[PDB]
């Protein structure tokens, strides 16, 4: 959580707050006007659902041009800032660390959370704001749909944020593990190349080739872990998404036409229903991958903090 | 198929021919028995007794003139009582206590006060030895579980320089057995120099302990592990004459009580000859594990080649004398 | 004369009632007995008749009189019981010792029959309402007490001709890690993530794969189907086929019914309300079930695919003649990145290679499956989402040299970095610390611009994916509103226009990522047949 | 944490991964079992058994024509039966033998007796096994008292100029406790010469009585008294090698059937290495006081300290060979 407070404070970052937001509730009203002024004309109107037409268009281009201008613009922002400032105080600096610490404290983050912070970084902040911005929109959404959609809400939402929790230790587990299980490979096909003349030389081959396969297993087990527990992730939580499009979608048949006689709810209820529990699913991986990018960041607070 | 003593899994396969003779007694048997003669024993039995009283009623009643319907000039013996199934269903009322009471005794036919009590006297009878016995039939049956197992095979080997004859015993639960000793037999063909001739003569071998000693201390699995040594009557025998023509099957006893029955029962194998081996060995079973120790049986019986000396163990010891 | 359907509640009834005790009172060698999953499978279409059937109750029950009627239970106690009866069917076999159990569920089965022949003298009237899903029923049941009968066609677990148990061994588990229908839904792993976290995860809690998927085997019947037969793909995807095909179809019996959401979406907005729902949700759960372990068929096949890929890799590698070192270098990186690269090119691209043979099938179904046929703002708008395909691949076209840009610039960047930053006290004592900026700004310059433009030219593509759906619907729903079929709009074609909307936006940015995996694994073929041709070591 | 084989209160922690397999039986399972699941599992029993015979009895009677309510033209099968609860109730009636005789059968229906007797045998049945089998639950149980104790550690000293090992046992009941006999084992880690290495080899060390043997008498607390001597396999072992590294848990067996019951029993305990400790010693637990024998466990395990042999038991060995 420390990068947030220190990586994301790399910029003004309430200002690209609320344009955010200017997205999200342009989405949302485009749906409700479209789920009333539509609606209540199948319920000079057709004008109307042009007004309404009008309101979505525009505001769907401002969200557009926010959005991504606002992504490019902080990202670019964040790295000019901190690739300079990082870089230039570490320079100049007494020899202790710099013969402390052998290189391997200094090539990390501009290999890897430099580019890979203009590579990942700048699409995950954008999958953590269409990521809740689904959360939050169906949270909203349904919430109007039912008069109660807690009574769906409680047990399921939070033992699903149980789920998810307890996952996120498989995410930094299993990629941990993957991580892990690269680096060998590289280091025997090349280590072959160096010997070639070496080892069918000196007769030794039997020993490393079967050293070659204990390697790719070791690899194709982590991966083989590492997608399982993914589809794990999105098995379970799509599943109780089919509870929740079930409870909800279902408890609409009666206080709604039944009672209320609403005919202008299931109408928007089933859509953004169903659509929400598949994208709930794109919300945890979405999570979960903003936490693997947040790891670069948190490691270069080293050096941050140097001397 | 030469020779055949006791089997694989162990039961004694030998059997008797005509002595002179079955096994006179009454209960002791169905309790040894197997379930469908001895559930079906009894349900038979209720429905012999069940007819007997039943047709007793119908007579007593019948003779006695209020059984042929009519209106006045009587009492019931039994109430509304007509035809066959009439007094079955009555008889079978009393006796294991139902009691409609839409049928009805009255004190007015004395036989019939008798034949009631005595009826329900000898019913309660059948019903106690019956719940009794059936009891001590589910305190141990045929399904007594020989939870104590034994290697699909055995070996030797030298340990301290001294040769040695192994088995492997197991435990199928999780649960507890206690006080649990061990004693084994050898049957070989066998004659006295004064020259009298016996089919089987069992000798002992003692299984080596410390301070002699009959039994270990068995749930975590541990070795059997014993003596060859030229005092001992097992000795003589040649590693390549005995896994072809010599004829052996060691019988090992076990016997034991498990923990929550307090009541004995055993466990039995041999080992053909050909199937007793030489100079292999039992791989480790156990391994100290995670947090505990560990234990895998799928290699209970796992075997290795060791370098020991191949000789007869009878010059082991001329070894023993020479070396 | 009801007495037939109350009559035929008691056979099954009774089923779970001596099971209820058994399981029960019962209170670790994993296996599988006889054909299992075909089982599982005719089990699980049987719960949805089950279930099904409580929807003719649930339509009888409301019409009738005096309440419910007594006839509307008799499913209700049979849709329970079966679901208990594979139960037993998991703790017999998965114990084995399938002696007792096995027979007492034959009888189940057999008892079913008769209730069945209820149904065949309710034969009377032939328009199958209840008729339908009831014979159906008859059908069902029967052939899985034929499954059963399989049971005895295999083990021979009766008394029958002394037989015993022949075949009986455990498949070769003994370190393996650490069923189908709950193995579908991944209910295996549950160990795996919660004594994951007991204490953070460690190589020595992860063990070797099994035989299976041991990369041995694998390269070995790879090797010799390929020795049975230059061009590879013929070999590869002949000697792996199986298992992809096997992802392939059941990827398209999960994708043809992605489409649930729409048609019941229709179904509902025409307002028979609830038994729409349930079956709704029902299909919901399939859908997305299907749909994943579809992913696993994928990435699996992937995993084997790619690890004996290595297999050859190397294989030939050594085997073959020194002198090409020659070539030397560039046979070290290059080739390298032929395996690093190269591969995970190749695995990824068979990863969604089924996605790729489906994926059209999908589409087209997409857009003519929507309702609307008769007035022009369907191929229009659709046409639109259609539309987008170049916009995603063309702004591939502008990313390729963007990322080989920061992939030359990063050479710069990142040598001049290694080469000032090595020595530092020996730059230090040069009494610079100063030109680093030139020797780092200057670098970032260009670094700063090849950067820069391209996330530009990045962001922007994502940009417009937000932009297609919110516009590619409203217009083309108001569009109707101007066009055609002014008198009357509907809610249905609304909604039903927004998921399908949905669902097939997924597809087109899928194959605009597709394409490019096509191409990458040509021409990794290319270089990899290129390794096959090198030199070869005399033996 | 190292490593555990029982527990100080002694119950074996060692587990089993996967034998070549759940140890098919029936009945002997439910008795070892705790309370919650027999009790519960059998009045689910009653509810099975009840249900069935109840549909039953529902069905017969329906299908028979004078279920549906008439007048005249009829006789029931079961007296003023009607819908669901009727049959239950009155099938539940026969099963326990209630009988209130209020409803009632009539012998018309031949089906109807057969369906009777049988449910009163099957369920007569269902009662015996029942009764007998917790008879045999309410003999022993996980609750089984292991009355005997054992010290929260243990000491050595030597006695008459001899090393010697104790352990305190001991009585939480005033009854008798009579036949008690002791086994005890140890576990280290242990290699062949020929180097054929196993997990742990139970070996013996004899409780050094009079006469050998193998039991001592316990009504008042005794000490457990024996050797170390380099014959005994034990004598090997230092004190400042054992009390830290050095792997021991000396594992005991005590066998015996507490005096009422008639059927045997024990209880277990081992110690740890760095538990069992050097040169100090018990206290006197009992004393003779007011005009009695007097016993205050309150002590059982203290301690006091002795000048006794600092030295290894391999140099009391050394010792034993030196003077």
């Amino acid at each position: 959580w420390r990068a947030c407070t220190k990586y994301l404070s790399s910029a003004g970052i309430l200002l690209l707050s609320l344009l955010v937001f200017s997205q999200l509730l342009k989405h949302m009203v485009l749906v409700a006007i479209d789920y009333w002024l539509a609606k209540w004309t199948d319920s000079l109107d057709q004008s109307v659902y042009a007004m309404v037409f009008t309101l979505l268009c525009s505001l769907g281009i401002v969200l557009c041009l926010v959005t991504s201008v606002t992504v490019e613009w902080t990202g670019l922002k964040v790295a000019k800032r901190l690739h300079r400032s990082l870089l230039n105080r570490i320079i100049l600096a007494p020899m202790r660390f710099f013969e402390t610490t052998p290189l391997g404290s200094i090539l990390n983050r501009f290999s890897s959370d430099c580019n890979t912070i203009d590579q990942h970084i700048p699409s995950t902040l954008e999958c953590l704001s269409r990521s809740t911005l689904l959360c939050v929109s169906a949270l909203t959404v349904i919430s109007y749909v039912t008069p109660v959609f807690l009574v769906a809400l409680l047990p399921l939402a939070v033992v699903c944020y149980f789920i998810q929790k307890y996952f996120r230790v498989a995410s930094r587990d299993l990629q941990q593990l993957d991580d892990t299980t690269q680096l060998p490979l590289l280091s025997h096909f090349a280590e072959t190349v160096e010997g070639l003349t070496t080892i069918r030389a000196f007769r030794y081959e039997a020993r490393f080739q079967q050293k070659l396969l204990e390697y790719t297993d070791s690899n194709n087990i982590a991966s083989l872990f590492l997608t399982a527990a993914n589809r794990w992730l999105e098995v379970r939580m799509e599943y109780i998404g089919a509870c929740v499009v079930l409870i909800a979608a279902a408890t609409s048949i009666s206080n709604s036409l039944h009672r209320e006689l609403s005919a202008g709810l299931v109408g928007l209820g089933l859509t953004y229903a169903l659509m929400v529990s598949n994208y709930l699913n794109w919300m945890v991986r979405n999570l979960a991958d903003m936490e693997i990018q947040l790891g670069a960041v948190k490691r270069i607070h080293a050096l941050l903090k140097t001397e | 198929r030469r020779a055949r003593f006791v089997s694989k899994k162990g039961n004694c396969n030998v059997a008797h021919k005509n002595i002179r003779e079955f096994l006179q007694d009454v209960f002791t048997t169905l309790v040894d028995l197997k379930w469908p003669h001895t559930l079906l024993i009894f349900t038979m039995s209720f429905l012999c007794s069940w007819l007997l009283f039943a047709m007793v009623w119908w007579l007593i009643a019948f003779a006695h003139g209020d059984l042929a319907p009519g209106e006045g000039t009587n009492v019931p013996c039994v109430t509304s009582i007509h035809s066959f199934s009439s007094a079955f269903l009555f008889s079978i009322e009393v006796q294991v206590t139902i009691g409609f009471g839409g049928r009805m005794v009255t004190e007015e036919c004395p036989l019939a006060i008798l034949i009631l009590i005595v009826q329900n006297i000898v019913g309660l009878m059948i019903n106690a030895i019956m719940l009794g016995c059936i009891f001590m039939k589910t305190a141990q049956a045929h399904r007594r579980a020989e939870t104590l197992i034994f290697s699909k095979h055995a070996v030797i080997t030298l340990r301290h320089g001294r040769l040695c004859f192994m088995l492997r015993v197991g435990d199928l639960r999780k649960s507890m057995i206690i006080s649990a000793t061990i004693h084994m037999q050898v049957v070989r063909k066998t004659t006295s120099p004064e020259g009298e001739v016996v089919p089987l003569h069992q000798v002992d071998i003692p299984m080596e302990n410390g301070v002699g000693g009959n039994g270990i201390f068995l749930v975590a699995p541990l070795i059997i592990y014993h003596v060859i040594d030229s005092n001992s009557p097992l000795y003589d025998l040649a590693p390549s004459d005995l896994h072809h023509h010599q004829d052996l099957e060691i019988i090992v006893i076990l016997e034991g009580v498990v923990e929550t029955t307090g009541i004995t029962t055993q466990a039995r194998t041999s080992y053909l000859a050909d199937e007793i081996l030489w100079g292999q060995r039992f791989v480790p079973i156990v391994a100290e594990e995670d947090g505990r120790y560990s234990v895998d049986y799928s290699k209970f019986g796992n075997t290795i080649k060791v370098p020991t000396p191949l000789c007869t163990a009878r010059q082991l010891d001329e070894d023993r004398s020479l070396l | 004369f009801v007495d037939a359907l109350n009559v035929v509640p008691h056979v099954f009834l009774l089923f779970i009632t001596f099971p209820i005790l058994f399981i029960g009172w019962g209170s670790s060698t994993w296996l599988h007995f006889p054909g299992h999953n075909l089982r599982w499978i005719l089990t699980f279409i049987l719960l949805f008749v089950l279930v099904c059937e409580i929807a003719e109750g649930i339509l009888s029950d409301g019409v009738t009189e005096s309440r419910h009627l007594h006839l509307y239970m008799p499913a209700g106690m049979a849709f329970m019981a079966a679901i208990t009866s594979v139960v037993y069917y998991h703790n017999i076999e998965t114990s084995n010792f399938p002696k007792l159990l096995i027979a007492l569920l034959i009888y189940w089965t057999l008892a079913f029959i008769t209730k069945t022949i209820k149904f065949v003298k309710f034969y009377d009237h032939a328009i199958g309402f209840s008729q339908l899903r009831f014979c159906l029923t008859g059908l069902l049941v029967i052939l899985y007490g034929m499954l059963l009968l399989v049971e005895v066609n295999v083990i021979r677990v009766r008394r029958y001709i002394f037989f015993k148990t022949p075949r009986e061994v455990k498949p070769p588990e003994d370190l393996q890690d650490l069923n189908l229908l709950s193995k579908g839904t991944y209910w295996w792993m549950n160990a795996f993530i919660k004594t994951a976290h007991k204490k953070p995860i460690d190589l020595r809690a992860i063990g070797k794969l099994p035989i299976a998927m041991r990369a041995l085997t694998n390269y070995q019947r790879l090797c010799v189907a390929f020795d049975a037969q230059r061009a590879i793909w013929r070999a590869l995807c002949h000697a792996f086929g199986r298992r992809l095909i096997l992802s392939s179809t059941f990827r398209i019996l999960a994708d043809l019914l992605g489409f649930a959401g729409p048609l019941c979406i229709f179904g509902i907005v025409d307002h028979n309300a609830y038994v729409l729902a349930v079956l709704l949700f029902l299909a919901l759960l399939l859908q997305r079930t299907f749909l994943q372990a579809s992913y696993y068929v994928a990435i699996e096949t992937g995993i084997n695919l790619r690890g004996a890929i290595q297999t050859k890799i190397y294989n030939k590698i050594m085997h073959l003649s020194t002198s090409n070192l020659s070539m030397g270098e560039m046979t070290a990186g290059q080739i390298c990145n032929l395996v690093a690269i190269d591969t995970n090119q190749l695995m990824w691209f068979f990863f969604l290679c089924p996605n790729l043979w489906a994926m059209p099938v999908q589409i087209i179904v997409g857009v003519i499956l929507l309702y609307y046929i008769l007035g022009v703002s369907a191929l229009i708008g659709a046409a639109v989402i259609i539309l987008l395909a170049p916009v995603q691949y063309f702004v591939a076209t502008k990313l390729s040299q963007a990322q080989r840009s920061t992939l030359e610039h990063s050479n710069e960047r990142l040598k001049q970095t290694n080469e000032m930053l090595r020595g530092m006290k020996l730059l230090k004592l040069y009494a610079w610390e100063s030109i680093f900026c030139s020797r780092v700004e200057v670098t970032r310059r260009k670094e700063m611009t090849s950067l820069r433009a391209f996330a530009v030219y990045t962001s922007i593509s994502i940009f417009m994916n937000t932009a297609i759906p919110i516009a590619a619907v409203l217009i083309t729903f108001v569009g109707h509103v101007s066009f055609f079929k002014e008198s009357d709009l509907s809610p249905s074609v609304a909604f039903a226009s927004l998921s399908l909307f949905h669902i097939l936006v997924t597809p087109l940015f899928l194959l605009s990522s597709v394409v490019r995996s096509t191409v990458k694994a040509l021409v990794s073929v290319k270089k990899l047949s290129e390794f096959l041709s090198s030199a070869e070591i005399r033996e």
